[PDB]
């Protein structure tokens, strides 16, 4: 860590993740901290050179920032900080979009003693009062509107045991796009998932178990591929996302 | 995010940011270097930027040299591929091969717009044999997907150097298509 | 932009009368939640802000409708119709959103 | 045959070549007819008098004798564009903007040119088919031969290729092609 | 002497330095709207600042009142300030309430805390703005130094002089000073031509300046000859300094050619007819006499002279005859000698993009000026149109840039139209002897008929007034009243009256040329104004065109038939 470049990198491949994929990935938790607070101390940073610009300028009519290197610096440090507020604006509103769309499914979650998954892990405390605050609003509204007309029999608005099962969870076959990167770093010979093929670059190997087929992701290539068989490859960096 | 759809497949605009996060090479008309206002950047080092001197080859991020060929402080170098001779053997190649796709790099559309709308004096050989040669490609190209798409199943596909913009406008009815064949096939087992 | 939408200035988009009672306070309790969503942890970006990428630093932009002076952040903007400016995209991206200004 | 040829590169580079602004119109137009199987190409008249006078004057005084190497060029061009084979002939139609003459005012001094008129449709006929490719066979020495038409006005050959009769030669119906004609009258 | 031709360039630096900033907009333009000399100007400086990066703001005003209006409005944020088209004949500091103590922020002379420069070439200049203020600074062209010699002296030496000749002197000085004043107005000079003089001096000249000089030019060929005749041979010479290279290979579609090729003094040739080139042409319809049968018929024969048959001569630019356009110069000069229109052959400038279709300036200005005037309780209705016109200043403003094609054609059409009304009511007006021949000047009111709609813009009555003037130039009967016009509007019950100065023969020899007849309708209608109560407007730019209200017309004009000056 201790490089600036290689947080915004890490950014980039969550968000191009996090859109791309059907589930609700889990919240990098320091990432973000560290990004805001690098946001908040260039703000003031800028802040603090525009004031000190300003205020020697009228005190005797002295002379603007003379305009050889002088503008540009200033002018990119605004657009740098505007494109990552853009970027983590748009990550941020898609999470929420996804937490909207499984608000029943994570309560189960939830409130299931034996499930390793917790939302104190996978959810921001922020997105943890949007859950608990929209889902106590939509109560009301449909109580209010539609539910309150109902037998005693039939008034849960999760209900498992019907006809219709009335909680959707997300689609674990979902077909993506995927580039093999293969080490996350280097050293092939570590990586105990490697291993070799016929006059060719190691290749990972899956396996489909519906099909009942085996399948091998060469490095370099993009693939066509369900998401359920590559979710460790993508936990652990090995593929990306495109 | 939500509105205008946007909820699993990127913009054109947005791939163009992608493309722009990437670095490319100059000509410096000016001479910022340190005496014997910094720039202090907090996404890309600004090692090369803060010490820049004329008539010398540096590199950095595309969009800042954009902004700096916006004034007239600077010249960006097209890369190598974006050549008569390279376009042609990467053609021949591509009619020898019909069922492989030619190595070209995964920004080669968009990064070729870019540069004929911004950095137009740039370049060596004539813009419009360039202009040409980009429409000669991306049409055999266009033929090879064709022919491609019959090969449809639920099982897996294998595009091993299609480009991002070809992928992107071509993603929707991909995954759908072989969605829709994935839950008739699940729903006879 | 959050805000409290039919109580306060809305951008004429709907009518009062074709949502129900309590579709109307629903939508004033999600109102106050994205409200104080943006005074959360996440002051510095504007998470109501624009979703289409920054790539042109310096933009051309026509009145549409008459107003009066507005200060900026070390300026000021005078609103006279059928004017053009060149300026910073930054600048005017809320009132391009609020309908006072053309073109980008 | 040596005018035909540069005659047919001149059409095919005019196909290829032009340009407005960012975009060959004319070469997106080929491939998306290609795609919903539409064998026609259409083209307007300013464009080909900016691209090259010459062109244009050369199409002005003879359409009979030049159309038909416009319709090889498209057809050339569209093989190129498409494949790396079932294509027939394209057809070319035309867009003008020059002044209507009327019916009247046509006569001995307008033969052979392109004009444009207007009127009403008062009757149409039924459809008939003209024949483009002709499977022929002798009487005696029996041996194929094949023959090509162009609708812009043929007969079978008054004699025998390699006694047999004058003109010896019929016409194997099945393998020839056929199209569409229909007559129309105006007012 | 305020700013030389030679000094425009420092003035520059000025704007460079106080106003561009990346934080603030500091820089305003007012230019004149109506006036395409100014929009092509405020087009050139445009690029130019956004080339430098400098934050600008472009605010198209019609008339005095409301450039007053919003100089209030204007913050002390704003350095810089660029009144284009206008400013110089009136006095800026009385009208706009300017105390010189008050704009001392930069205590030391003083340096002031706004700066307004002046671009205009409306001449005669005002004194105080040239000789005694300082916050006010024009750009002058070369008028000061040469015609102004004496009233230097006698307006620094009146205001510093302030027993028997001290009377003497001061009375036989403000002679001199009431001596300059009391002229008539005209133009000598165009916008265009110094600010691509200021581009030339900074280095920043290509071919886009220079077809906007040239546009900008062009556009006073109808009423100031002789500038065009004087400016011509320098933008010769700038066309082919600017010329690319020799031996062009091949035609490719991004291919850009300003070429000095033969035109003629006829409307709209490469976009209609040559008959009706011919047909609604100023000079040939005061050469022949078209209104009439007898003109008509003296075409036809010319047109069967020729050579033409007259139905290959109805037919569109592009398609006609191949053979009979490339003859057309030998079949103009052979023939054109004897109907007296010898006078139509000239040289222009040519504009050609790729496989797109030529354009000539000419053409591209007729389009400008039908973009302005068609496009797109009486306080409320006069200030309506206003914001029309104001409106159309757009729609001008983008027919200029290459993408935006359809537009131009668009205006192509206008123009058509327009020409085709001028021509309809001027022959009404020809054929009903509507003009009365006062012994000052030549009155026509226009009370009755159709589309009377048309002519509450001041441009569509210049245009029916360059006609008239244009055939009553070559009519035998030798005079040079100025002419009235005016017309009524029945929505506002206002007339509107603009006064037009005579014109020589177009083809006329030099011996008369001098600075042409000056236009004294300005201080007649002031002094009409100022004597008498009446309900008259007197608020545009131009300075000839009122307002006046339906009841005073016809008094109002009895006092001008005894005011004189005319
Ligand atoms: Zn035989």
């Amino acid at each position: 860590y201790v490089s600036p470049q290689q947080d915004f990198s890490d950014l980039m491949k969550s968000w191009k993740n996090e859109r791309c994929s059907p589930e609700l990935l889990p919240y990098p938790h320091q990432l973000m901290k560290r990004l805001l607070n690098r946001i908040s101390m260039q703000s003031q940073l800028i802040e603090n050179i525009s004031m000190g610009f300003l205020d020697m300028q009228n005190a005797s009519n002295a002379n603007p920032p003379m305009p050889n290197e002088s503008k540009l610096p200033l002018l990119c440090m605004e657009t740098e900080l505007e494109r990552l507020k853009f970027v983590i604006r748009s990550y941020i509103r898609c999470r929420l979009s996804k937490i909207d769309k499984f608000s029943l499914y994570l309560r189960q979650l939830n409130e299931d003693e034996n499930s390793l998954i917790s939302l104190t892990d996978l959810l921001s405390k922020d997105e943890i009062k949007y859950h608990d605050t929209h889902s106590l609003i939509w109560l009301k509204l449909v109580n209010d509107s539609i539910l309150k007309y109902m037998p005693e029999e039939l008034q849960a608005i999760n209900d498992t045991e019907g006809s219709v099962n009335m909680i959707d969870e997300p689609d674990w076959n979902k077909f993506v796009f995927i580039h093999v990167n293969g080490p996350p770093d280097g050293k092939w010979n570590e990586d105990p998932l490697l291993q070799e093929n016929e006059f060719g670059k190691p290749c990972y190997t899956v396996t489909i178990p519906d099909l009942k087929e085996e399948v091998e992701l060469t490095i370099g290539s993009i693939y066509v591929m369900r998401y359920e068989v590559i979710r460790d490859l993508l936990r652990d960096d090995k593929v990306a996302l495109i | 995010s939500l509105p205008a759809h946007l909820q699993q497949t990127f913009s054109p605009e947005e791939i163009q940011f992608i493309v722009e996060n990437e670095p490319i090479k100059i000509f410096p008309r000016i001479t910022t270097r340190q005496k014997i206002t910094r720039w202090q950047l907090i996404t890309t080092d600004d090692k090369a930027l803060n010490n820049m001197v004329a008539m010398r080859s540096t590199e950095v991020v595309l969009w800042i040299a954009l902004l700096l060929k916006q004034q007239s402080k600077c010249s960006i170098v097209a890369p190598q591929w974006l050549t008569t001779k390279e376009l042609d053997r990467k053609i021949q190649y591509e009619k020898t091969h019909p069922d492989r796709f030619s190595e070209l790099p995964w920004n080669w559309l968009v990064l070729a717009r870019i540069l004929f709308n911004k950095a137009k004096d740039d370049f060596h050989d004539p813009i419009h044999e360039l202009r040409g040669k980009i429409q000669d490609l991306r049409e055999i190209r266009q033929i090879k997907v064709l022919k491609g798409l019959k090969y449809l199943n639920e099982s897996h596909l294998q595009l091993d150097n299609l480009s991002l913009l070809e992928i992107n406008e071509l993603r929707p009815f991909i995954t759908e298509i072989m969605d829709k064949l994935r839950e008739i096939h699940t729903a006879s087992l | 932009n959050g805000l409290d939408l039919m109580s306060s200035i809305t951008f004429s988009q709907q009518d009062t009368n074709n949502l129900s009672h309590q579709e109307q306070e629903y939508l004033k309790e999600y109102c106050d939640l994205i409200t104080d969503l943006k005074s959360g942890d996440l002051v510095d970006i504007d998470l109501s802000g624009s979703l289409v990428p920054p790539s042109d630093v310096f933009i051309d932009v026509r009145v549409l409708k008459d107003a009066g002076e507005i200060q900026t952040e070390y300026g000021v903007f005078n609103l006279i119709k059928d004017s053009q400016f060149f300026v910073r995209q930054s600048d005017v991206e809320r009132l391009i959103q609020q309908g006072y200004l053309q073109k980008i | 045959d040596d005018d035909n040829t540069e005659i047919i590169k001149s059409f095919k580079n005019f196909i290829l070549e032009f340009r407005l602004d960012s975009q060959f119109i004319y070469r997106d137009q080929l491939r998306n007819n290609i795609l919903v199987k539409n064998y026609s190409l259409t083209v307007n008249m300013e464009h080909l008098i900016g691209y090259n006078e010459d062109i244009y004057k050369k199409l002005s005084d003879e359409p009979s004798d030049i159309i038909p190497l416009f319709e090889t060029a498209i057809t050339q061009v569209a093989k190129r564009i498409s494949i790396l084979n079932s294509l027939p002939t394209f057809q070319l139609i035309l867009n003008s903007n020059a002044n209507q003459i009327p019916l009247r005012d046509l006569d001995s001094e307008h033969v052979s040119k392109i004009v444009r008129l207007s009127g009403i449709i008062i009757s149409t006929s039924v459809l008939s088919s003209r024949a483009t490719y002709l499977s022929i066979m002798c009487r005696n020495c029996r041996h194929t031969t094949s023959i090509t038409i162009n609708n812009f006005n043929v007969s079978l050959p008054r004699s025998c290729l390699s006694n047999c009769g004058p003109d010896p030669y019929i016409i194997i119906h099945e393998s020839s092609k056929f199209i569409d004609q229909q007559f129309l009258k105006l007012q | 002497m305020y700013y030389g031709i030679s000094q425009f360039s420092e003035a520059y630096n000025k704007i460079l330095r106080n106003s561009s900033s990346h934080s603030s907009c500091q820089l305003v333009i007012f230019v004149s709207c109506l006036n395409i000399d100014a929009l092509c100007a405020t087009k050139m400086l445009s690029l130019l600042f956004k080339k430098q990066l400098v934050q600008s703001q472009i605010v198209p005003i019609f008339g005095y009142s409301e450039l007053r209006r919003h100089y209030s409005q204007l913050d002390d944020n704003i350095n810089s300030l660029l009144l284009v088209g206008f400013g110089g004949v009136i006095d800026l500091e009385a009208f706009l309430e300017i105390d010189p103590q008050e704009y001392v922020i930069d205590t030391d002379e003083q340096s002031f805390r706004r700066d307004i420069y002046v671009l205009d070439a409306h001449r005669p200049w005002n004194l105080d703005n040239i000789f005694g203020s300082q916050i006010i600074q024009c750009f002058d062209d070369g008028t000061v130094d040469d015609t102004l010699g004496e009233q230097k002296e006698a307006y620094y030496k009146l205001l510093e002089l302030d027993r028997k000749q001290r009377k003497k002197q001061i009375h036989e000085y403000e002679g001199v000073l009431e001596e300059y004043y009391s002229q008539g107005t005209t133009v000598v000079n165009s916008i265009s031509a110094q600010i691509y003089s200021l581009l030339s001096a900074i280095g920043e000249t290509n071919l886009s300046n220079l077809w906007l000089n040239i546009l900008g030019t062009t556009s006073l060929d109808i009423a100031y000859a002789q500038v065009y005749n004087r400016l011509y041979p320098l933008l010769q010479d700038e066309v082919k300094r600017l010329t690319p290279s020799s031996r062009n290979s091949v035609k490719t579609p991004d291919t850009l050619t300003l070429n000095i090729q033969p035109d003629y003094y006829l409307f709209l040739l490469r976009h209609s007819s040559l008959y009706d080139s011919f047909y609604y042409s100023n000079y040939v319809n005061a050469k022949l006499s078209l209104w009439n049968e007898n003109g008509k018929k003296r075409l036809h024969k010319m047109f069967a002279r020729m050579g033409i048959p007259l139905s290959t001569a109805q037919e569109t630019w592009l398609y006609m005859d191949h053979s009979i356009k490339r003859e057309l110069g030998i079949i103009f000069d052979k023939n054109l000698d004897r109907y007296g229109l010898q006078d139509i052959i000239r040289d222009g400038f040519v504009r050609t993009l790729g496989y797109r279709g030529s354009i000539s300036a000419s053409e591209f200005v007729e389009a400008l000026t039908a973009l302005l005037e068609v496009g797109n309780n009486s306080a409320q209705k006069l200030t309506n149109l206003r914001k029309r016109w104001v409106s159309n200043f757009w729609l001008s403003w983008d027919a200029l840039d290459d993408r935006k094609v359809e537009l131009l054609n668009r205006g192509i059409q206008l123009a058509q139209d327009l020409q085709r009304a001028i021509f309809n009511t001027g022959v009404a007006i020809l054929e009903k002897k509507l003009i009365k021949h006062l012994r000052i000047y030549r009155l026509c009111v226009l009370q009755d008929g159709p589309d009377l709609d048309l002519y509450r813009n001041p441009l569509t009555l210049l245009r029916l007034g360059n006609w008239l003037i244009e055939c009553c130039a070559e009519s035998e009967d030798k005079q040079l009243l100025p002419m009235v016009l005016a017309s009524i509007d029945e929505n506002t019950d206002t007339y509107l009256v603009a006064g037009l100065t005579p014109r020589y023969p177009r083809g006329l020899d030099t011996i008369h040329t001098k600075k042409p007849i000056l236009n004294n309708f300005s201080m007649a209608f002031q002094q009409i104004t100022a004597e008498t109560d009446a309900k008259v407007r007197i608020d545009n730019f131009e300075s000839s065109i009122i307002e006046i209200r339906r009841e005073d017309l016809s008094p109002f004009l009895e006092k001008l038939t005894l005011s004189g000056l005319l």
